[PDB]
């Protein structure tokens, strides 16, 4: 109770007559809200894993990802990807991560190759032609396209790497056609003994095994935060709240306080309101275009008024410039309860009659402890 | 007399955030001192009055 | 010619009426 | 392609005195009647200004220490942006701005430019308005691209009868990249016009590179209109600002004039 | 790498690949159960879920 409160705060087992200070009152947060722009630059993951024909591995494609939101939503909550897996990052996190360039590099292997593709991997497709970096902290992703790029007769459009000088440094891709020297010879015109062409098509006909069937191949990857974030996941956002103390983050500006709709007007550039002390009064829904005044939670000093220990237990609290509408958020019992200029009053009946000044409350208001 | 004045030092240095106070914790007595220096201002505002 | 932050002004006992019935 | 005029020599600059020009909001932060410290890149209040003029036709490169204050007064669309870089020959990234007849483009690509490179009121070249080119060979890294409306659009003032000033900062900082405008209407022959207005953050773009020097863009054996250009420099420098009922910048002081 | 590495693999040492939030300190987790880090519930052994 009150009375116990002073006794810890005064450290003593008794208390004298007088107005004792105690831990501060403050209106808590009623909710979260986060506030941000809806969703525009969705990123253009479409001209990734749904462009209509692929690059052959041997000379796989890159595209250069920039200036976008990397929304993962309809990517990783969908099954229709056999082998999605990321390499230093959750796929989760992504959301919650950001980047700075990204690229997809885009080709179509066999399905006995999916595995080599995954950093610290061999075999021709990963000796030869597509390496990731054993540090490579992106995301492989991969789908079962049987239905897509077999031909009947086996599509051979579709070509690899069956030959190399030396194993390769990460994303190498290389165009060379020249011919290989599996001997000791020096190759001489287009073939010869031990002379080879470097590459090879893959047979993928709608029969073949899990295994000779044709996969689609993306690998996303990032260079990480040595410069601004120009690539990001979504930042959400949820409902506008009003007339409430809310913990707001409005467009990444924290803090805890009531929002009520603002008289002031903007000039459209602009998104927080300044006080003379440089602290935030005012902000901009950054969905709706309005400004909303921000206003610190109800908080006060607790005083706790008593006649002294021996003489009595009873004792009443002053909650300093509170309104009284606002203490019953916290003794909300009440029944009598006074709202004075000095603050809310609390288990001190109100007298008409004026006697002299006992316990000082403020603003005229005195207290003492009588019949 | 001048205006009286009191401080919640914990809002004041730490606003909001929970952290913060148990690492205030670590500097004992001082967010009282200050409040019983303040509180000895403000009574004396109306004594001199 | 004459609350934020935890800072809080507190009014004087005697209100300017108060003053002006002594005086 | 390149379409080389040496045709004058390196004329000396003429100089002006900046009055009061060239004040920005520093920030996206709304204030009301209250005196603003803002501490930043600023162009020193009445500091010499260099100013051209375009028989009468100026474009030379100069470099871009820190950041730079642009301006004209014209009629009738003479000018359509700048090159901004450090090498300008594709060992570096490079950032265009153009304006066309509404639109803007704003890009960064391994550019090679020219000696004296420019884009004129295309009648021919491949064909009529032929497209944002000729300033450039081949981009071949366009990494950033970005467009809008009427970046320098055009106002009523009885079909713009007066030379309309047209005034730009452009800023560096933390790698993004940084642009304020105003547009006003005033009467004068030739010279940057004494009063006070501020200029607004028009747009920002996070290109992140090294830049140094910057060249004007501009438009025509042929024939042309005639208006003037001016540069200054941002130097460091304190301002105290006065926000109005309204909150947009009303009044400045240099704290070191 | 003497004492407890193998020529084909010491396939008895295992680390703990995922969990729902961060273990709390000297917290043990012996659960073998499924993570189910998609929707789709797995009221089951296995699943790309
Ligand atoms: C490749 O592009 C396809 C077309 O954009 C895209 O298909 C779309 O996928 C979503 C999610 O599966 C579907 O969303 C709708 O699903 C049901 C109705 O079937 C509703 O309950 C949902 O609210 C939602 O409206 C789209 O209908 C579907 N559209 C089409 C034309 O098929 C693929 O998901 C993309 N695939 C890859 C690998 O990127
Ligand atoms: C964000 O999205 C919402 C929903 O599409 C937009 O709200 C609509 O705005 C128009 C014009 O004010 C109204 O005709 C609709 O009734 C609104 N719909 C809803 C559900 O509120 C909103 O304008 C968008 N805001 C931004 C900043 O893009
Ligand atoms: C405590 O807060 C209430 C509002 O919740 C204040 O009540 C308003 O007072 C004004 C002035 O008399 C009236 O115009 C409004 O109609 C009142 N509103 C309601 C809902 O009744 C009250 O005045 C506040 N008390 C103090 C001393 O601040
Ligand atoms: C312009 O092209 C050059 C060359 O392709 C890019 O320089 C490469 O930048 C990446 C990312 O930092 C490095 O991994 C490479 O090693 C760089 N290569 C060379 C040869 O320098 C440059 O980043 C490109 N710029 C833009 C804006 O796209
Ligand atoms: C701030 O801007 C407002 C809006 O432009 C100005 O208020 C206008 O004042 C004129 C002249 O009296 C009236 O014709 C308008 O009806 C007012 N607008 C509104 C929305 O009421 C105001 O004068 C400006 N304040 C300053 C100090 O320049
Ligand atoms: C309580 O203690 C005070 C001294 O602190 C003494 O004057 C008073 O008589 C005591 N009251 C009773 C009821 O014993
Ligand atoms: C006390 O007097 C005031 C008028 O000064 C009146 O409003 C109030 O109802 C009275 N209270 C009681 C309990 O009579
Ligand atoms: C301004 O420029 C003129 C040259 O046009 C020069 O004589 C003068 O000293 C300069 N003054 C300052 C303060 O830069
Ligand atoms: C310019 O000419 C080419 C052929 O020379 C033509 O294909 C193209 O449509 C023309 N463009 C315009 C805008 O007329
Ligand atoms: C303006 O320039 C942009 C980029 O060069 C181009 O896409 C647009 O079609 C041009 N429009 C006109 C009217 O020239
Ligand atoms: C350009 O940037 C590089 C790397 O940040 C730096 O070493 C060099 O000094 C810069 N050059 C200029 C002229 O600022």
């Amino acid at each position: 109770d009150p009375l116990s409160e002073t006794k810890c705060t005064l450290k003593s087992f008794t208390v004298e007559k007088g107005i004792y200070q105690t831990s501060n009152f403050r209106v808590q947060p009623t909710e979260s809200i986060v506030r941000f722009p809806n969703i525009t630059n969705l990123c253009p993951f479409g001209e990734v894993f749904n462009a209509t024909r692929f690059a052959s591995v041997y000379a796989w494609n890159r595209k250069r990802i920039s200036n976008c939101v990397a929304d993962y939503s309809v990517l990783y909550n969908s099954a229709s990807f056999s082998t999605f897996k990321c390499y230093g990052v959750s796929p989760t996190k992504l959301n919650d991560l950001c980047f700075t360039n990204v690229y997809a590099d885009s080709f179509v292997i066999r399905g006995d190759e999916v595995r080599q593709i995954a950093p610290g991997q061999t075999g021709k497709i990963a000796d030869y032609n597509y390496k990731l970096p054993d540090d490579f902290t992106g995301c492989v992703i991969a789908w079962n396209s049987n239905n897509l790029d077999s031909k009947v007769g086996g599509n051979y459009n579709y070509r690899y790497r069956l030959f190399r000088k030396s194993n390769l440094k990460p994303f190498e891709r290389d165009i060379s056609t020249e011919i290989y020297q599996a001997g000791s010879k020096p190759c001489n015109g287009v073939e010869g003994f031990n002379c080879y062409f470097p590459l090879q098509s893959y047979g993928f006909q709608p029969t073949n095994g899990v295994g000779y069937q044709p996969y689609r191949v993306v690998v996303l990857s990032f260079e990480l935060l040595h410069a601004p974030a120009t690539v990001c996941g979504p930042k959400k956002s949820t409902n506008l709240v009003k007339n409430k103390c809310v913990n707001f983050n409005f467009n990444g500006l924290t803090g805890t306080g009531v929002l009520t709709e603002s008289n002031k007007k903007f000039l459209p550039f602009q998104q927080f309101g300044r006080d003379i002390a440089d602290t935030t009064d005012a902000v901009r829904d950054p969905q709706t275009l309005e400004i909303l005044d921000i206003t610190p939670c109800s908080f006060g000093g607790v005083s706790v008024i008593t006649p002294g220990t021996n003489t009595s237990n009873q004792v009443a609290v002053l909650y300093q410039g509170v309104n009284c509408t606002e203490v019953p958020v916290a003794y909300s019992t009440g029944s009598n309860v006074f709202q004075t200029r000095a603050g809310c009053l609390i288990g001190a009946e109100h007298v008409n009659n004026s006697y002299e000044c006992d316990i000082p409350i403020g603003a005229g208001i005195c207290a003492s402890y009588q019949t | 007399s001048m205006t009286k004045t009191s401080v919640d030092c914990t809002m004041y240095i730490c606003g909001d955030s929970t952290e913060c106070s148990n690492l205030l914790l670590q500097y004992g007595s001082f967010c009282t001192q200050l409040n019983r220096a303040l509180t000895g201002i403000a009574v004396e505002q109306d004594k001199n009055t | 010619t004459l609350k934020f932050n935890g800072l809080t002004v507190l009014p004087p006992l005697l209100t300017d009426e108060m003053i002006a019935q002594y005086t | 392609q390149c379409v080389n005029l040496r045709t004058r020599t390196q004329l000396p600059p003429a100089y002006t005195n900046s009055f009061t020009r060239g004040v920005y909001y520093p920030d996206k932060v709304f204030r009301s009647s209250v005196l603003h410290s803002t501490q930043d890149l600023f162009l020193p209040f009445f500091s010499n200004v260099t100013w051209f003029h375009a028989k009468r036709f100026d474009n030379p490169v100069l470099p871009f220490n820190d950041g730079v204050y642009f301006a004209s007064t014209e009629k009738s669309n003479i000018i359509r942006g700048w090159i901004f870089g450090t090498t300008l020959d594709s060992k570096t990234q490079s950032l265009l701005i153009v304006n066309n007849a509404t639109n803007v483009v704003i890009k960064v690509c391994e550019f090679q430019f020219c000696n004296d490179p420019f884009l004129d009121v295309y009648y021919h070249k491949n064909n009529k308005s032929w497209m944002e080119s000729g300033v450039y060979s081949s981009a071949n890294n366009c990494t950033f691209e970005y467009v809008s409306q009427p970046f320098l659009m055009d106002l009523e003032g009885k079909q713009g009868n007066f030379k309309n000033l047209r005034e730009f900062v452009f800023k560096n900082i933390d790698g993004y990249f940084k642009i304020y405008s105003k547009h006003t209407p005033i009467n004068l022959v030739r010279d940057l016009p004494q009063g006070f207005s501020a200029l607004e953050p028009l747009v920002d773009l996070p290109i992140g590179i090294n830049i140094t020097r910057f060249q004007t863009l501009l438009a025509l054996g042929w024939t042309a209109g005639a208006a003037a250009y001016y540069v200054g420099y941002l130097q460091p420098r304190t301002f105290l600002l006065k926000y109005n009922e309204n909150g947009t910048i009303t009044d400045a002081v240099d704290c070191a004039l």
